[PDB]
């Protein structure tokens, strides 16, 4: 006789993650060679920590070009002091649109541990200037002026012969893992805005230009793990 | 430091302030294996070959916007001689084989003074179609001095700009909107590429290993390394200073694999 | 700090690069590429087949043809129209007029992940119907390869060949879905999501891979041919990727601004 | 006796237009800026691979003020499917045409001239409809000349105009209608 | 690994689950610079 | 909403589990699909149309 | 409220297209049973009437 048998409540259903695999209806067969093409991915991360080029709103003069939105820094000779770039973390405002980390953090949910920018310098070589970076947890208001972002984390930088300066923001939280987007901007989706500031005046011979510029990067750190999927935005088809 | 004085057959180049290497995927890219695929005997190099091409490109001005570029294809630059640039006597072989394969070193070229700024950035993406505008008709060297540049639209960042086919008048006339290959220029540094500025470097190299589809492409129809250099920060430089640089650049093969002999190709 | 991104390669850095503190345990790996693809996914519904079928075209067509399109299904993630390999992706927003509409279709959210230029699996078909109390049967044949269309005649009854021959069918249950795993079979050597190339030597459209695919299922009851319904009907296809493997990174789709 | 009078606009903004937009526009803000009669309907409509309608036919011309100023928001890009520009034109021409009213139509097009053999034949398989309820049909082209696939949209080879003498012949084939306003 | 619960058995040979190739006779990164 | 007979046992101030989705249809001859998305995430809501 | 310490939701629909939708509305019920469950420093129970 039969081994005796009970189906469960689950019959005939399909699950999408469900952990199994099924019946080939056509079998035993070969296939091309693989391994004379280099280039393996075991992990996207190793993917993820490549740099990639930040994008931001124009200053207020719109040039009718396609999209004017601007890969760089543009830096006055005016004396003002509120900060030069200010934007905040949260992986789906439109100043990560398009960064690396941004881009494959898109589509999971949950992330862990820190984020890189880094910023290159490109100006004449006898141009020189001292220009400090800082970032601040997220406190009541937006910190503005040098006092504040003094007393929180930062880094002063030279202009010399090398052209950059890796800056890796902290990973502070009260929860080990964070949110990816915030659906209300919360404490565990945000951490405060970074910004940077000029310190002393960028100081440059007679004739040649003024305004030098500053492109920025972004990129995952070591510690920068993600977990969990969830289905995509495809309005980029639209 | 920083000199490096490269030598290939009878030629040899050096650029004194250059940067170094940059291989990809693999730690030394020269080294391959005759295809699998085949069963002729492959005709594999020989020391006549085995050189620094150099061919000139167009100058850069103060009128270029932002994500515009230049973007040579390979090795269908030999065909069409861009720029004072030919194959010589490598055209006259892989004209006679069906099947070619090989890998590439490049050097780009440029010189900017030190009161200049303002950063290419020379990179070679992989499998892509950036010479054509849909009618069908691969552009030729007539219409490169038009423009001196390819001002970036849209049309390439949504892949509109993807040559498409005649759809068939039994059907509705289509919407399209999206293609698989297209550029996106907020992410253009993933592939293999260096940051070319008035910074440090004057001239600088990628390297690069094959890859492909399958081991062996056909002779005269495939694209697998088109290099394209894009500027992302315009140049400022006063009365006085040196008017529109001058670039152009110097491909190397490694390794060549031909196979299969027949008439030299006149196309149909 | 201090180095300079424009040798092209940066590793990146930890907390004590310059600061004070030390390094985070890392945490998951949900981020291996044969675990991330692994999920079932439809890509497109499909109208059914009730009789002796005839497939579509080569790339122009004058009017007074006789196919029936949107019956065959070229399962791809690569866009498609009219069940035959395309480059571009439509989306028929105005769609008055005469003039039959093209059956398009796109794996949509595989792009947005998609940071690769050559990939390497096999995936499975699963098949769902959509209006209730429906019995049918599925079939296929590999790529580069073509659809047999005939009809033999039996005791009056006139019954078209898919219902025999090698490669294999698959008859549901009442309201049942049909499940299977499918192995490569292409002539080249690894699929593409980027091609140069063209088709043919010369006089060809550049862009498509038309023998760098993976098949079509196509759907039909299990009827002869006289006792059909007015009525038509409709049916979906799934496809989960496994084993997965990908070469030589690049680019990811261009988000709106916008 | 009859007004009869609702002019069209057909505007390209693809590729092409890149090098010459804002002449197609100074040639519009004329031709708009060439009657001050207010006895006529007005509708701005651009063909990419497919856009939409900007104005719908209105009365006090604050509107096309408005809508001749936001000419210059488009940006050139997209193919050339012009088929559906007739086609925009007459689906609200057939069915805002249901009060009774007597409105010979007519269609001015800007064109940059060449599109091939499919899109062609669907702009004839318009062009049969859309004068079929009765519009008038004309069409120019900044090109090297062709009359040849163009004068098909016509009527026939008297409207298919040059960029030459069309700076003022197209002036002469609404002002001699004009006048006869009731 | 993926992702699979068949820490017991498989019901085929792997010869009959998954195509394998010819006979032609802790990670890594991504291009070093030399 | 609110889990009724949890609470009348439940001296605790934290806890920690799994649970299991369990879904039945109370109107007959029904056939029908359950979605899930994880907390901190948000359900995707368009239509892209096929024939 | 703590709005992101929470598990996630179940939504229900039939496998048909939107224009073939009938006019009488259904319903559908959900179960959870929690598993491997752990605790954490006592507390109080909800007051019971009186009345």
């Amino acid at each position: 006789g039969p081994i005796p048998t009970a189906p469960r409540e689950n019959s005939l259903m399909f699950l999408s993650t469900l952990p199994d695999d099924t019946v080939p209806a056509y079998g035993n067969v070969r296939t091309p060679p693989v391994n004379y093409l280099p280039g393996e991915i075991t992990d996207l991360l190793q993917l993820a920590r490549i740099p990639t080029l930040m994008a931001f709103e124009r200053v207020p003069e719109p040039v009718p070009a396609s999209d004017t939105y601007v890969p760089y820094v543009a830096v006055p000779t005016q004396f003002d002091d509120r900060p030069l770039i200010s934007f905040p973390i949260t992986l789906s405002d439109p100043v990560y649109q398009n960064t690396l980390v941004g881009a494959i953090s898109s589509n999971f949910a949950n992330y862990r541990g820190c984020i890189q920018i880094t910023l290159t310098f490109c100006g004449p070589m006898m141009a020189r200037g001292k220009f400090l970076l800082s970032y601040s947890p997220p406190n009541g208001t937006q910190p503005q002026t040098l006092s504040e972002a003094m007393q929180c984390t930062y880094s002063i930088w030279d202009i010399g012969l090398n052209s950059s300066w890796t800056f890796v923001v902290p990973y502070i939280s009260p929860s080990d893992y964070r949110e990816t987007r915030a659906i209300t901007n919360s404490v565990y989706s945000a951490d405060g805005w970074f910004s940077l500031h000029k310190l002393t005046k960028i100081t440059l011979p007679p004739d040649c230009p003024q305004s030098p510029c500053i492109l920025f990067f972004a990129s995952a750190g070591e510690d920068y793990t993600l977990r969990l999927p969830v289905d995509c935005n495809p309005s980029y088809v639209f | 430091d920083r000199v490096t004085t490269q030598t290939a057959g009878n030629t040899a180049i050096n650029t004194q302030s250059s940067l170094g290497v940059l291989c990809a995927y693999v730690e030394d890219p020269t080294k391959s294996d005759p295809p699998s695929s085949s069963t002729d005997q492959p005709t594999t190099t020989f020391t006549a070959i085995d050189r620094w091409y150099t061919g000139r490109l167009n100058s850069w001005t103060k009128a270029v916007k932002t994500f515009s570029f230049q973007a040579v294809p390979l090795p269908g630059a030999f065909l069409s001689r861009q720029g004072g640039l030919n194959g010589g006597a490598f055209t006259a072989t892989l004209h006679r084989h069906f099947l070619m394969k090989c890998g590439w070193q490049v050097q780009v070229q440029c010189n900017l003074t030190q009161f200049h700024q303002g950063a290419l950035l020379v990179a070679m993406v992989p499998e892509t179609t950036l010479d054509v505008k849909p009618d069908g008709k691969a552009k030729s060297l007539q219409e490169l001095n038009e423009e001196q540049w390819v001002e970036m639209s849209d049309d390439y960042r949504t892949g509109k700009n993807m040559p498409f086919q005649s759809l068939g008048t039994y059907y509705r006339p289509p919407n399209w909107t999206w293609g698989p290959n297209f550029i996106n220029p907020y992410q253009v540094t993933v592939f293999p590429h260096q940051i070319l500025n008035a910074r440090t470097s004057t001239s600088v190299d990628i390297n690069v290993p094959y890859i492909g589809e399958t081991p062996t492409q056909s002779s005269e129809t495939q694209n697998s390394w088109t290099l394209l250099v894009m500027v992302l920060v315009p140049l400022d430089y006063k009365e006085g200073a040196t008017t529109d640089p001058e670039i152009t650049f110097s491909v190397r093969p490694t390794s060549p694999y031909f196979n299969g002999l027949r008439n030299r190709y006149t196309a149909g | 700090s201090t180095d300079n991104a424009e040798t092209g390669v940066i590793e990146a850095g930890n907390t004590d690069t310059d600061f004070s503190g030390e390094l985070a345990a890392p945490g998951s790996n949900h981020t291996n590429v044969k675990f991330l693809f692994d999920r079932s996914r439809l890509l497109n519904v499909i109208k059914v087949l009730e009789k002796d079928a005839v497939f579509p075209r080569p790339f122009p067509t004058q009017e007074g043809a006789q196919q029936d399109d949107g019956y065959f299904c070229l399962l791809t993630p690569r866009p498609t129209v009219a069940s035959r390999p395309a480059t571009r992706f439509g989306l028929y927003a105005n769609p008055s007029g005469s003039g039959v509409l093209a059956n398009t279709s796109l794996d949509f959210n595989f792009y947005s992940l998609a940071c690769f230029t050559y990939f390497r699996s096999d995936l499975e078909v699963t098949v769902v119907s959509l209006e209730p109390d429906l019995e049918f049967a599925v079939g296929w044949f590999p790529s580069g390869s073509e659809y047999q269309a005939s009809s033999f005649v039996y005791d009056q009854l006139h019954v078209p060949f898919h219902f025999t021959g090698r490669t294999p069918r698959a008859f549901a249950s009442k309201g049942g879905k049909v499940s299977f795993v499918l192995p490569w079979n292409s002539v080249s050597s690894v699929l593409p999501v980027r091609w140069g190339g063209a088709s043919k030597l010369s006089s060809a459209t550049r862009g498509l891979p038309a023998h760098a695919d993976w098949g079509t299922i196509y759907a039909f009851v299990p009827r002869p041919n006289e006792k059909k319904s007015t009525a038509v009907k409709h049916v979906a296809v799934y496809i989960r990727y496994k084993n997965a493997r990908a070469w030589c990174p690049s680019m990811l789709p261009f988000r709106s601004y916008k | 006796c009859y007004g009869g009078f609702d002019l069209y606009f057909i505007l390209d903004k693809s590729g092409s237009v890149l090098h010459h937009w804002n002449e197609i526009y100074y040639f519009v803000e004329q031709l708009a800026h060439k009657f001050i009669s207010p006895q006529l309907r007005m509708s701005f409509i651009v063909f990419s691979t497919r856009g939409t309608t900007l104005m719908k036919l209105t009365e006090d011309r604050e509107q096309i003020r408005q809508g001749l100023e936001e000419l210059q928001k488009v940006l050139p890009g997209g193919d050339t499917y012009m088929h559906e520009g007739f086609e925009r034109a007459s689906e609200q021409i057939y069915y805002e045409n249901r009060q009774g009213y007597r409105t010979a139509s007519v269609i001015i097009a800007l064109t940059d001239g060449e599109l091939h053999e499919d899109l062609f034949f669907y702009s004839e398989r318009e062009a049969n409809r859309s004068r079929d309820l009765g519009a008038i049909v004309y069409a120019v082209g900044v090109k090297d000349f062709n009359e040849t696939q163009l004068a098909r949209i016509a009527d026939s080879k008297d409207h298919v105009f040059p960029v030459n003498d069309g700076f003022q012949a197209l002036q002469g084939i609404i002002h001699s209608i004009l006048k006869k306003s009731c | 690994r993926g992702n699979n619960g068949n820490m017991t058995f498989n019901y085929y040979a792997n010869t009959y689950q998954n195509s394998v190739d010819f006979s032609t006779s802790i990670l890594n990164p991504l291009g070093y610079l030399k």
